[PDB]
């Protein structure tokens, strides 16, 4: 009845779409043959007669390797087959090649999947598309399924869960490029973009979690609480129900102002839990520390516009109200002027489930704190020079012109992320 | 021996809606229409202006040539070199 | 090196030469253009000079280079591979090796590679050299193709700033 | 799914090519008979990458040799695992060019040119996906580089998008092997520089000092060598044969390390390089994998990276292993050698993680740097080409061989255009 | 019980015969003693197609071996199958025919051509249906041209309904065997195209370079010849024997091949020939198969298909295969070679399949192809022909025979007519 397609586009986005469907099967009971041994599963999963239940999900990638190493996997019996879209070259980090000449005919198969999938949902609450800004495919073919998923399918949520560039530390290199390639293509399709930083979560692993050593699942785990804390008032009923269409409404002020801070509390190992009291207001302080931002954006530096909270666990409406009354009569935390009320409060009943082998903790609390603030403008503002520099004098333009850009793609991409740096200092000034 | 950058522009004979406009011959700009959907207020990109050697919105080839390459030709048969 | 010059001495037979020139380049269809050009084209007057007393005094060496470029398609029209897709692909990258000699040019730094691709390796000494360079900016003003407008203007105002040198080279 | 097909040359290059097939069979447990042998699922997942099964459990390597003279096949088939190669992928003239890059690729090589385009295009053909050609072989040789440059001509008309590697052995800087080995190598390069879509520079005086001062050997023959550089040819492909954490295949090491299409070479080095005596005395870490990685006496070409600038760098790391380990050690790396590092490119490093590392080693990486410092070795062959070109010294070999006076110009021309092309980038400044 | 009359004419032509009627033998399970030995009911299932039933369990082949001097009979009989052959169908004369067409067509062919005629009359009326003749001979000999010109001249006239096919060798381009070649070629040529319906052109030439560099033998004789034609032979006609899943008999081959009348000569190959060396190294699939079934060096003519055009092409595959496979290769052949293949003709491709398969290999191909490079060998005939005949060498024998002058321009005239409507309908344009 409340169905959510979701869609996992390169490395990336597979790589936190198996965290987050390992998190899934837990939460509702599903093994990974398929079948469990009412209905909250219905948002993530569509039962067969037999008993067994398939994922509403789309794993797509132009590369085999990450979507075979699935297809070998535990979760080989319950993804469908055809729902796993394999590629045979791989994007190359080029937006270019995952945007016009190799991700065509995938987008088209991925499309025709999807529709087959939308087609078993009564109602649609929408999609969550996962992918990594900074790589051919999750650039290049995340921003042309979006495209075509806009023209289709029309009004649909859209949240797209996207990994950006951390501002120092990379793995790419025509990341910038490819970057701002993506952002501006999402700027305009995308409903609620949920910004991510590998550099924010590796310090977050690092002195919360206390991992010396952080790696992909663990980020991907993270991610994936948060995804799962976001959709609990979708599947499990509590007080305070919150929708995927009232995010919309309650975050995004202005349409181009739609990038999303996430943070999610508390990030605790087993030794160091039940140490503390974990506190609903302890708990919404930790959430608002600049530290637990999963975005290397100092929150300090811009203003907030919109927090939308969302509880789960033993979490009292008593102690919510009052935990955010301290947070805003604190000094630090400042809001816009034109935002009096900035707050969007959900609760829910259901604690998050704990994945065996995870260094997360059983919490009977929990908090993912979604903020729009205009403080996300300084990652563009890192972007846009870490672009412009290379671009000015064309360095691994020639890659990317070779599959069908132009120079003019180029200007114009700058050209919107200036648009929405002065955007994101008009909305900021009073 | 500066670079003489001209501009010519399509006599549309389907007559679009054109944007373009050249005050005195020089500059020449062109205003890309603000999106009201996307961030009402909130765009700030419309106007984009430039100045060049010679703009010609509608011209025969003879006056295109005339004011074209006839400098450079004349060069051509001075000894100098010329590319157009 | 290997190019077939072919002496004029009338009207006639040039107009003959470029008018087989049109017949064998390479055009096919495209939604934009009904024949689109799919090769940039070089048409080269070289003419040498001699003195009315002649008798081998200050002569030869002068060039005049008349080059019609190829479109830069957007491709997202085109789309099939067949001999549309694959060369535009080509012509987009010599355009923007094109354009980033121009900008090396404009930056004036010292060496402004020409041998990335045959076009600017024919134009070297044009844009620079000892060659008076006057660009044309084909565009067309439409509801639609104000991007690929506006890529145009760019490309011809930071062409702009460049200036070359004018040699009386003659003959060796 | 992506397939590689594999092309020696010369007799350089097919030894090389030996010695990596060698090694490739090794580390997915396939005996020289053909058979698999290595009891693990993930060695069998991607073997189509390298080899084709026969109507038995055999397993032939998708590579083609070629020579103009025979010895050096037969010696190779003799070898330890001379019997896996397809009889019918050994191409062989009669006559070896003696050492002279226009007999190779004017006069002796234009015959077995099309024997070697037949072969390799039915190898092509056979193939489903083709990620594209790896072509090893020697500059400074007569049959290796010429009909290497011929070969790597062909193949780029043919297959223009596919990926083309190329393992050339550059002469060496201090001490010289042949006479002619900057004729044939400044020949080689104008080939390479238009044709070759990505190239490895590698020198045996390189390569000697890195196995006499990290490996510390006593009697380093050409067999050692040639698996280092096997080594690498392998670690540069792994991350297409076995699962990764950030897999990245060849293009995509290409657009990630190629700012400008001219700049395509590439010094490369192969980590963690121990000596027999400070194997157990040596500590298997990320931090001391990097260590060894960004020391100039790891490279395998002999210019030192000390002298130039990088203008990318890209790691592929094999184990199991912590992103951010690998991330945080080569950001460090970077904010040290902050000079020796391009400032118009604000990350010049390209990381990848493969969760197999080669075999008896927990860890690995391969590394592919692409620096200005290579214009010194380039300068260098320049410095001799310009001394014999002057007078001409053995220049009628080549004239008799039916290629024109004015290559060889129009070779150092291009050759030249190069060194300043890596000394601007040396040397420019932002903004 | 479609039947099919085999006559084996001169030397060449029995010597191939005898090897054919052992190979069908072979594969039929039939002893040299005739009794059936095969222990498969698919094997006598059409039996009769080749061979007829003695009074025993004897089988009889349904061939006639037509010759002017007895030796090569003898030689046929003390062979191993020689005593299969019904006595009465050894046709020979007393006198041979020295190497000349004149003597093999008018003066010696004039007496033998009655019986040869009886015999054909006698084996064909026994026959419930009759799909035609097949003829084996070499182009260039006296009595092997001579008896099959003259013989299928008058089977032409007795049956004009019934198919006609020949295997004829023609005399190979580098090296000749007689003198006299281009001539008695240039004869037979103008017979076959007035008369032969259908006509396989076989070079030993072609036969020596496919044997010594497929196959890879290091002594072939001509058994091994005789060999390879007599499994082409097989091969075409193994779907009348045989069930196929999608079969096509003579006549379909034919119409489905001949485009007009007079272009009936074609070029056939056969497939997989492997060396001893690499059997067990090559794969044995249907792309394979069709990868080396296209290539000019597996084609038996001396003319490669690369010159020419391709007006059709056929193929006869053998085995447990996938219709969809071998749809889908030569589809995709078609598509890659275009440029080889005639525009005016959608489909070039007539693919047939059989279910039973040659002893030994598990999957099979014959391939027959319509195309314009045989025009390169009717010229190059035509070239020896006009030579010797502007100063009428060796003509002086032809004119005693009582054959006219007239009759070697005429013949030379039609050559000369089917090389230009090779070269007309190799260079004819669509619309
Ligand atoms: N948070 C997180 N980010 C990842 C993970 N794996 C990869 N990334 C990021 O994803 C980016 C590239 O993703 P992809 O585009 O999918 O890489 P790919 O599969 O090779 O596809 P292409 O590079 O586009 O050809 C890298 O810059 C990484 O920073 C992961 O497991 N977790
Ligand atoms: N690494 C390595 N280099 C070699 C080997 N054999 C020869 N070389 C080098 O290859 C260079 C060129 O020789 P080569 O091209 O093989 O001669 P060619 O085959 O006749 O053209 C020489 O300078 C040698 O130093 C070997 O086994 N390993
Ligand atoms: N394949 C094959 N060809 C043969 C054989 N014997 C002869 N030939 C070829 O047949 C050609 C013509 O000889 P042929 O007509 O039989 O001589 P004739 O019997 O006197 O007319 C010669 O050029 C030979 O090369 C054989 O045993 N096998």
């Amino acid at each position: 009845m409340r169905e959510v397609i979701s869609i996992h586009i390169g490395q990336a986005g597979i790589q936190v779409g198996n965290a987050c469907w390992e998190l899934y099967c837990l939460e509702h009971g599903i093994q990974p043959d398929g079948q469990m041994p009412d209905d909250a599963f219905n948002t993530f999963f569509s039962e067969t007669g037999a008993g067994k239940h398939v994922p509403r999900c789309i794993f797509l990638d132009l590369e085999p390797t990450v979507v075979d190493e699935v297809r070998t996997g535990t979760y080989r019996q319950l993804f469908h087959p055809e729902q796993l879209i394999s590629g045979k070259e791989d994007a190359a980090n080029n937006f270019a090649r995952g945007h016009y000449t190799i991700g065509k005919e995938i987008v088209d198969l991925a499309l025709d999947r999807i529709r087959k999938l939308a087609d078993n949902c009564t109602g649609l609450q929408g999609f969550l598309v996962f992918n990594a800004v900074g790589g051919g495919t999750g650039s290049g073919l995340g921003s042309l399924l979006l495209e075509r998923l806009s023209v289709d399918y029309g009004k649909k949520s859209k949240l797209g869960f996207t990994v950006y560039p951390s501002p120092q530390v990379s793995t790419a290199v025509v990341e910038p490029y490819n970057s701002v390639l993506s952002t501006h293509s999402l700027l305009e399709h995308t409903d609620v973009a949920v910004m991510l930083d590998n550099e924010a979560i590796y310090d977050i692993c690092r002195r919360s979690l206390d991992i010396e050593r952080p790696t992909y699942t663990n980020l991907n785990r993270l991610i994936a609480q948060v995804i799962s804390s976001l959709t609990a008032s979708l599947r499990f009923d509590g007080a305070l129900n919150v929708d995927i269409t009232e995010f919309q409404t309650n975050l995004v002020p202005y349409p181009r102002i739609h990038f999303m801070l996430s943070s999610y509390a508390p990030i605790i190992s087993a030794e160091k839990a039940y140490h503390e009291q974990l506190s609903v207001a302890e708990i919404t302080n930790a959430a608002f520390e600049p530290a637990s931002m999963m975005v290397k954006c100092d929150p300090r530096h811009g203003k907030y516009m919109a927090c939308c909270l969302m509880y789960r666990g033993d979490v009292v409406p008593k102690d919510v109200n009052a935990s955010v009354a301290t947070i805003k009569t604190k000094r630090t935390i400042q809001f816009v002027d034109w935002c009096p009320t900035g707050f969007k409060c959900g609760i829910n009943y259901q604690p998050p489930t704990v994945v065996p082998g995870g260094d997360l903790a059983k919490v009977q609390r929990a908090v993912c704190m979604i903020s729009n603030s205009t403080a996300i403008g300084e990652i563009f503002s890192r972007l846009d020079h870490k672009f412009d520099l290379m671009y000015a004098k064309r360095a691994f333009v020639h890659w990317y012109v070779g599959e069908g850009m132009e120079e003019g793609e180029f200007s114009e991409a700058r050209e919107d992320l200036a648009a929405l740096e002065k955007d994101f200092e008009e909305v900021g000034a009073e | 021996q500066a670079v003489k950058v001209f501009v010519r522009t399509r006599p549309t004979a389907t007559s679009g809606s054109g944007l373009k406009l050249g005050p005195d011959g020089q500059s020449v700009s062109v205003n890309v229409p603000k999106d009201l959907s996307a961030g009402p207020v909130n765009n700030q990109q419309e106007q984009f202006s430039f100045k060049f050697d010679g703009v010609l919105e509608n011209v025969s080839q003879e006056a295109a040539y005339t004011t074209l390459a006839h400098e450079v030709v004349d060069s051509l048969m001075a000894g100098y070199n010329g590319t157009i | 090196r290997g190019l077939t010059l072919v002496p004029v001495r009338s009207e006639e037979e040039a107009l003959a030469q470029f008018f087989l020139g049109e017949q064998g380049r390479t055009t096919a269809g495209h939604v934009l253009n009904a024949e689109s050009s799919r090769s940039h084209t070089v048409f080269t007057i070289h003419v040498e000079m001699r003195t009315s007393d002649a008798a081998s005094e200050r002569a030869v060496l002068s060039k005049l280079n008349l080059v019609d470029l190829a479109g830069s398609e957007r491709t997202k029209k085109t789309g099939v591979t067949g001999q549309t897709l694959k060369e535009a692909q080509f012509i987009n990258r010599s355009l923007s090796f094109l354009e980033q000699t121009v900008n090396a040019l404009s930056r004036k730094d010292t060496y402004v590679p020409f041998r990335q691709t045959k076009l600017t390796a024919v134009l070297r000494d044009a844009l620079g050299g000892n060659c008076k360079t006057v660009m044309v900016a084909n565009i067309w003003a439409e509801p639609s193709h104000n991007e690929e407008t506006l890529s145009t203007l760019r490309f011809a105002s930071r062409v702009r700033t460049l200036t070359t040198d004018l040699a009386l080279n003659e003959s060796n | 799914m992506r397939e590689i097909v594999h092309i020696q040359g010369g007799q350089c290059g097919n030894q090389i090519g030996a010695k990596f097939w060698e090694v490739v069979s090794d580390e997915h447990g396939i005996d020289p008979t053909g058979t698999y042998h290595g009891d693990s699922d993930l060695q069998l997942e991607r073997i189509n990458v390298y080899f084709n099964e026969a109507t038995g459990g055999r397993y032939v390597p998708r590579a083609i040799l070629m020579d103009l003279e025979p010895g050096t096949m037969d010696s190779v088939r003799s070898g330890p695992y001379g019997q896996i190669f397809r009889p019918d992928n050994f191409v062989f003239g009669q006559t070896g060019a003696g050492n002279n890059w226009a007999k190779g690729h004017y006069t002796e090589g234009a015959e077995l040119i099309d024997s070697v385009l037949d072969v390799v295009r039915k190898e092509a053909e056979s193939c489903d996906c083709l990620q594209g050609f790896q072509v090893c072989h020697s500059l400074g040789g007569g049959t290796g580089s010429g009909m290497g440059t011929l070969l790597i001509s062909k193949i780029r008309e043919e297959y223009p998008d596919r990926m083309m590697l190329t393992f050339s052995v550059v002469p060496s800087p201090k001490v010289s092997d042949t006479v002619v080995e900057p004729y044939n190598a400044t020949l080689s390069v104008h080939q390479l520089v238009e044709n070759a879509d990505e190239c490895m520079v590698l020198d045996n005086e390189a390569l000697y000092d890195i196995c006499f001062r990290t490996l510390k050997l006593t009697t380093p023959t050409f067999g050692d060598l040639n698996h280092l550089i096997s080594a690498v040819m392998s670690g540069i492909t792994c991350c297409l044969r076995f699962p990764g954490q950030l897999n990245a295949d060849l293009r995509k090491l290409a657009v990630n390390l190629i700012p400008f299409p001219r700049l395509h070479f590439f010094m490369v080095g192969f980590t963690p390089l121990t000596s027999r005596g400070s194997q157990q005395y040596r500590a298997l870490t990320v931090p001391e994998l990097t260590q060894q990685m960004w020391d100039a006496k790891n490279m395998m070409c002999a210019a030192d990276p000390r002298h130039g600038r990088y203008l990318t760098a890209s790691a592929l790391f094999r184990g199991r292993m912590s992103t951010k380990e690998v991330d945080e050690q080569m950001l460090n790396v970077q904010n040290k050698n902050s000079s020796y590092f391009v400032e118009w490119i604000p990350n010049n490093v390209k990381s990848s993680v493969c969760d197999i590392p080669p075999k008896g080693l927990k860890m690995s990486a391969t590394f592919i740097g692409n620096s200005t410092a290579i214009q010194e070795m380039f300068k260098r062959v320049s410095e001799q080409f310009t001394a014999m070109f002057r007078r001409k010294a053995f220049l009628h070999w080549y004239t008799g061989e039916g290629m024109d006076e004015m290559e060889f110009t129009e070779a150092e021309s291009n050759m030249n255009d190069l060194v300043s092309e890596y000394q601007q980038y040396q040397d420019a400044s932002a903004e």
